C-alpha cells in the first residue's frame, strides 16, 4: 500500500525461490504378431486380397 | 582428407539410436511407428542385409583387467599364455609388489610327488633351477601347511593376458572378468593335462548351459613333513554334487593321513581341502589338446572368469 | 473390587472415501518423446516396451489442492473386547519361582 | 533383444480332458534338458528321474534338479508347449499355482523341490502320448529347507526301526503336512547321511569348553525361550567334559576350526537354485522373480 | 543408475561435513527405486535393541547404493547392479586398511555407535552404516566376539572361572597382513548367536553317536570308519536309553535346524571383489557379486 498518514508497511519484499521439477515413469507393452507386420510390408508391392 | 576418414569409422560404430515416437500428435504418431514396423520387417528376413543390419545391437560387458607387477624369478618368461594366476598376500611389503604362482610354480613349493605329476615335475625343474627363489620368499612353507591357512591367503585372479618380462621385474596382466583379449585374440585358459581331472566321464544326464571349473587345494603329509596337493576338476553337476565326488577322489588321501592322527591329535591339524569356483566354459566347447617344449596343455575357449571363496571340505 | 482403577486404549481401522478438490492450473505438465525399446523377440510374436518419462513442476507459494474425509465405508477393526497379554510379548522377564 | 524360447511339438494331439489339467498349471516351473529350441516331450518334465514303475529317490531327483535348465510354461496348446526358458540373470514373471498352498511376498527366496507331499498330485498323465509330466514344486527356503530336515530324519530311524506323527510330518506355523515317503528307494538318502556322520564326529571333536559351561549356567536358573527342549536335567555329557578348567588360547583354536566346517555344511544342507522375487500381486498370484543358479 | 532421496527441511552446518567424509560408502536400501525418504536408507529399521542374523539376513535381501555426491537440500545415491564396475571410497569407522585385490564383505555393525552411525537432527531419523571389512578378518573379528560374549556370561554368574587379564589379552587383539588391531568393546548384538551356538553346543556329541550306531550296514561309505577314530571316549558313552524315542526325535529336529540357520548365515553373499587400491588416496575400484 502506498505511503502517507500514519500508515508504515513492510516495504516491498521480493523473493527468489529455486524449485525442482519431478519426473515420473510410465511403462507399456505392446504386443503384436509376427504374421501381420510380415504380409503387411513385403519387398512385392503387390496389391493384397 | 585424413580426419574425414575417421568421421566415417567413429559414425559407423555408434549403437543404433533409440525410436522416438510422438505420442502427443496425430500424423506424427502415424508415421514414427510405421518405421518400427517396417524395419522389423527387415531384420526377419533371411537376406546378408538383414544380418548385415542384426549385430549392432551389442550388449557385451567387458573383462577388466588387473595390472601386476611381479618379480622376474618368481615368474618364468617360458609361461603358456592363458596359464591361470593366484596372488599369494601374507604381508604388506616395502615395496609395492605382488606374488602371482602359476600351478606350475605352486608345484615347487607344494613339493607334491612325481608320482601324480609325471610331466609337470620335468618342467617345473627345468625353469627353476633350485626352487630355491620361490622358497626364499615364503618364509612359513612349514607353519602355513601344518595349521592349514594357506588356501585362506589366495585369491584367485585369472588367466594371463600379457606378460611384459624383464630383468628384475616382470609386468603382468589379467583377466579377472569376462573373456580376455590379447595385448588381438580372445585368450582362453589354458591348463595342463596332468592337473586337470574331469568329472563328466562315465560309462543321460542333462545338457546344461553351461560347466564350470573348480579348483582344490588338499593338505597332506610327504616325508613326514607338511605339504600340500592343487588338483583342478571340472563338471557342471551343481555344488552337491561335486563336493560329493572329490571326497570319493580324494579317499586313498584321508585313510593314509588319519593313520597318524590316530596317534595325535591337535586341533591345527583337522582342516584338508579348500574348493574354490574359478569360472565357467561354455558347455561341449571341447578344450584342444597341445604341446609346449612335450607337455599336454588343455586351452579352453570362451572361458569368463568368477571368483569363489575357498570353502572347506573334509 | 481391587482399589487401583485402570484406563484402556483401544485402535481402530476405518475405510472412508475422500474428497479432492484441486485449484485451477496449479501444476505444470512436460511431455519427453516416448522411447519404443522392443524386446522378448519370439518367432510367434513381438513385444514393445513405450517409456513415456514426464516431469511436473509445482506452481505458486502454497499448497494448492485440499483432501477431505467424506462418507464413511465399513469399518475394518472389531472395536471389540480383547487385551494384549504381557505374558505373550516377553517370557525373558519371569518369576525367580519355577512351578 | 536375445531369444529365448522352446517350443514343444506333441506328436498327437492331446485330449480334452489333459488339456484342462495343463492349463491350470499354466506359469508354473518345470525342468527340461537341453538348451535349444525344438524340444522333445520326453526331456520336457521331471518324469525321466520320478518313474513309476522304480521307487522315487528324492534325494536323487533333487540331486539332478540342480544340473538342468529350468523353464517357465506360458501357452498349452493341443498341439503344442511353448516355454520361456530362464537365463541366469533376468527378471522374468511367474505365478503362484502349487496346490498345498503358501503365501508369498515381496523380498523371499524361493527354491524348487521334488514333489514331496504328494507325487499323485504333480503327475498328470499324457495317455495320449505315453508320457507323464511331473511338475515340481516352488516352496521359499524356510519351508524349503525344513521338508529336506524332515526327509533326513526319516532315513535315519526307519533304518532303526526296520511313529508316523514326529519322523514324518513336517511343522509348518500352525500346520502339519504329511510326506510321501511310503515306497522309496534310500541308497543316496543314506548317503548324504554317511556324509553327516564325518562332520558331525569332527564338530563333536573341538566343542569350546565355555558354551557348554553357560548351557549349565541357564538350563536350571533362568528361561530362555528356546532352550525349553531341556529341563533341569542337564545333559549327561555336558558335564563329563565340564571337568578341566577354561582357557582362552585353547579356545580361539576351538572357534575357529569350528567356524570352518559350518561353512562346509551347506554342501550338505542344499537347495536348488534361487528365486529372488521382487515383486508380488496378490490379486493375481503373480510374482515376478530374479533367477540365479547355484 | 540414479536415487534421490527428498529431504523436506534443510539440512544443517554440523550434519554436512559429517556427510562430506562419507561420501562413498555402501548403503542398504528397502526398495530399489528413487522416490524414497530419509527413513529409508540405512539400517534404521532394525538397528535402532538390534540382533544380528536379523541384520545379517536383511542384507542379502536387499539392494545396496553408493553415495556420489552431498549437497545440502537432498542427497544422491548410485544403485549396485550384479556385477557391476565402480569406484568406493574407505571411509568407514573404524579404519581397517584394506588391501588391494582383495574380497571384501559387507557385515552389519556391532561396535560403537559414534563409529557406526550419524546422528541427524534436521529430520529426526539417524542412518546407520554397515561394517565393510575384508572377508577374512570379518570373520576373524567375529570368531572372538563370539568367545569374548560367552566368558562375559560365566564370568557374570561364576566370576571364578574367566580370568581378565588373559580374557583382555587374545579375545581383544586382531592380528591379520602383519597389522594388529585393537578393537573397541564396552554386546547385545550376539545375544543370539550365543543362544544358538550353546544350544547346539551339547545335541552335537549325542547327535554323532545316534547317527553312527543307526548307519551300520555292509554298504557303509569307507571314509567313516576312519572318522570314527577321532571323536572322544567319553563321547562313546553317552546311554541313549535315557530318553525316549518321541523326545529323541525332537534332538533332531531342533538339531539339524541349529546346523542349517547357523551355516547359511555365515554363507552369505553380499560381498565384492576390489581390484584396484591406493592407501593414501583410499580409493577402491569393485564390482558388486550378490550371493
Amino acid at each position: 500500500i502506498a505511503h502517507g498518514d500514519g500508515r508504515r508497511p513492510n516495504k516491498q519484499r521480493q523473493y527468489i525461490v529455486m524449485k525442482a521439477c519431478n519426473k515420473h515413469h510410465i511403462g507399456a507393452e505392446i504386443e503384436l504378431a509376427a504374421a501381420d507386420i510380415e504380409l503387411l510390408f513385403a519387398e512385392k508391392e503387390t496389391p493384397l486380397d | 582428407e585424413n580426419a574425414a576418414r575417421l568421421g566415417r569409422q567413429v559414425l559407423g560404430l555408434l549403437p543404433p539410436p533409440t525410436h522416438r515416437v510422438s505420442l502427443t500428435r496425430g500424423p506424427e504418431f502415424a508415421r514414427g511407428v510405421r518405421d518400427l514396423l517396417s524395419k522389423y520387417a527387415a531384420s526377419t528376413r533371411p537376406t546378408v542385409g538383414s544380418l548385415h543390419e542384426a549385430l549392432r545391437q551389442a550388449p557385451f560387458r567387458q573383462p577388466t583387467y588387473g595390472d601386476f607387477l611381479v618379480y622376474s624369478q618368481t615368474f618364468s618368461p617360458q609361461e603358456p599364455l592363458g596359464t591361470f594366476l593366484f596372488s599369494f598376500k601374507q604381508e604388506d611389503n616395502g615395496s609395492s609388489m605382488d606374488m602371482l604362482l602359476t600351478p606350475t610354480s605352486l608345484f615347487m613349493l607344494s613339493g607334491m610327488e612325481a608320482a601324480k605329476a609325471p610331466q609337470t615335475h620335468k618342467v617345473a625343474g627345468v625353469w627353476y633351477g633350485s626352487g630355491s627363489g620361490l622358497a626364499d620368499f615364503i618364509p612359513n612353507l612349514s607353519e602355513l601347511m601344518d595349521t592349514g591357512e594357506f588356501h585362506t591367503l589366495l585369491t584367485p585372479v585369472g588367466p594371463m593376458v600379457q606378460s611384459v618380462h624383464s630383468t628384475f621385474v616382470t609386468k603382468v596382466t589379467s583377466a579377472m572378468k569376462g573373456v580376455g583379449l590379447a595385448r588381438r585374440a580372445h585368450v582362453g585358459l589354458t591348463l595342463p593335462c596332468d592337473m586337470l581331472v574331469d568329472l563328466d566321464e562315465s560309462c543321460r544326464e542333462p545338457a546344461g548351459l553351461n560347466v564350470t571349473i573348480y579348483a582344490s587345494l588338499v593338505y597332506l603329509r610327504v616325508n613326514q613333513r607338511p605339504s600340500m596337493a592343487l588338483t583342478f576338476f571340472q563338471s557342471g553337476k551343481g555344488f552337491a554334487e561335486v563336493v560329493a565326488m572329490i571326497k570319493d577322489h580324494f579317499t586313498d588321501v584321508i585313510r593314509t593321513k588319519y593313520i597318524q592322527l590316530r596317534h595325535e591329535l591337535y586341533i591345527n591339524r583337522l582342516v584338508f581341502g579348500a574348493v574354490c569356483t574359478l569360472g565357467t566354459v561354455p558347455f561341449d566347447s571341447h578344450p584342444v589338446h597341445q604341446s609346449l617344449n612335450s607337455l599336454p596343455v588343455l586351452v579352453f575357449a570362451n572361458f569368463e572368469a568368477a571368483c569363489g571363496p575357498w570353502t572347506v571340505f573334509l | 473390587h481391587p482399589g487401583f482403577a485402570m484406563t484402556v486404549v483401544r485402535t481402530d481401522e476405518v475405510l472412508a472415501e475422500h474428497i479432492l478438490y484441486c485449484s485451477r492450473a496449479s501444476t505444470s505438465m512436460f511431455v519427453g518423446l516416448p522411447s519404443v525399446v522392443r524386446r522378448e523377440v519370439r518367432s510367434d510374436a513381438v513385444t514393445f516396451e513405450i517409456t513415456h518419462e514426464i516431469a511436473s513442476l509445482h506452481t505458486a507459494l502454497g499448497y494448492s489442492s485440499v483432501i477431505a474425509p467424506a462418507h464413511v465405508a465399513a469399518i475394518t477393526t472389531d472395536m471389540g473386547v480383547h487385551c494384549q497379554d504381557l505374558f505373550m510379548i516377553f517370557p525373558g522377564d519371569a518369576y525367580q519361582d519355577r512351578q | 533383444a536375445l531369444d529365448k524360447s522352446i517350443v514343444v511339438n506333441l506328436t498327437s494331439r492331446l485330449f480334452a480332458d489333459e488339456l484342462a489339467a495343463l492349463q491350470s498349471k499354466i506359469g508354473s516351473v518345470l525342468p527340461l534338458g537341453d538348451c535349444h529350441r525344438l524340444q522333445n516331450i520326453q526331456a520336457l518334465g521331471l518324469g525321466c528321474v520320478c518313474s513309476r514303475e522304480t521307487s522315487p529317490d528324492y534325494i536323487q531327483i533333487m540331486q539332478y534338479l540342480s544340473k538342468c535348465t529350468l523353464a517357465v510354461l506360458e501357452e498349452v496348446r493341443p498341439d503344442s508347449l511353448r516355454l520361456t526358458r530362464m537365463d541366469p540373470s533376468d527378471n522374468l514373471q511367474i505365478k503362484n499355482v502349487y496346490a498345498p498352498f503358501f503365501q508369498w511376498d515381496s523380498n523371499t527366496q524361493l527354491a524348487v523341490l521334488p514333489p514331496l507331499f504328494s507325487r499323485k498330485d504333480s503327475t498328470i498323465v499324457l495317455e495320449s502320448n505315453g508320457f507323464d509330466i511331473v511338475f515340481p514344486m516352488v516352496v521359499p527356503q524356510q519351508l524349503g529347507h525344513a521338508i529336506l530336515q524332515q526327509l533326513l530324519v526319516y532315513h535315519i530311524y526307519s533304518k532303526i526301526s526296520a511313529l508316523d506323527l514326529y519322523t514324518t510330518n513336517v511343522s509348518f506355523m500352525g500346520r502339519t503336512y504329511r510326506l510321501d515317503v511310503d515306497n522309496t528307494d534310500p541308497r543316496t538318502a543314506l548317503r548324504v547321511l554317511d556324509d553327516l556322520s564325518m562332520y558331525l564326529c569332527i564338530l563333536s571333536a573341538l566343542v569350546p569348553r565355555g558354551c557348554l559351561r553357560l548351557l549349565t549356567a541357564l538350563v536350571r536358573h533362568d528361561r530362555h525361550p528356546l532352550t525349553e527342549v531341556f529341563e533341569g536335567v542337564v545333559p549327561d555329557e555336558v558335564t563329563r567334559i565340564d571337568l578341566d578348567q577354561l582357557s582362552v588360547p585353547d579356545d580361539i583354536t576351538r572357534m575357529r576350526v569350528m567356524f570352518s566346517y559350518l561353512q562346509s555344511l551347506s554342501s550338505i544342507f542344499n537347495l536348488g537354485p534361487r528365486l529372488h522375487v521382487y515383486a508380488y500381486s496378490a490379486e493375481t498370484l503373480a510374482a515376478s522373480c530374479w533367477y540365479s543358479p547355484r
